[PDB]
Formats: C-alpha cells, sequence, structure tokens
C-alpha cells in the first residue's frame, strides 16, 4: 500500500567533508 | 589452502577472529591459524 504522507520537504543538499573516512581492511589477510 | 614445508611454533600474535593468513612485512607468510583453534607462526626456512 502506497501510504504516503504530505510533509515531505527537500533539503538545499547540505555540502560536508568526508576528510578521512572509509578506510577499511581490504582483505582478511593479517599483516603487521 | 596452503601447502609447502616449515618449521612450526607458537606465536605471540593479536590475531584478528575474521582472519586467517598473517603476511609479514614483505608478503610473505610467516604465520598462520590452524582450523582447530590455534595460531602458530611459520618459519617455512627449516635451515639452508
Amino acid at each position: 500500500r502506497c501510504t504516503t504522507f504530505d510533509d515531505v520537504q527537500a533539503p538545499n543538499y547540505t555540502q560536508h567533508t568526508s576528510s578521512m573516512r572509509g578506510v577499511y581492511y581490504p582483505d582478511e589477510i593479517f599483516r603487521s | 589452502g596452503l601447502t609447502g614445508t616449515g618449521v612450526l611454533t607458537p606465536s605471540s600474535k593479536r590475531f584478528q577472529p575474521f582472519q586467517q593468513f598473517g603476511r609479514d612485512v614483505s608478503d610473505f607468510t610467516d604465520s598462520v591459524r590452524d582450523p582447530k583453534t590455534s595460531e602458530i607462526l611459520d618459519i617455512s626456512p627449516c635451515s639452508f
């Protein structure tokens, strides 16, 4: 059922900074 | 998934739980994780 409300206001697509994030482990092999 | 020839020994690792292999600073194996709950080093140069 398409139960959809009315107060859906669009933002300004507010720009920010992702300065040092997104770093992860590229594979499942230990190094040191 | 690994064969070779080595001298095994108990480690001093801080091995993460999601993990299975233990390669060194310059891409060689040097430590492994046993499939029945052990984490042993792999000094594969027996002697040469």
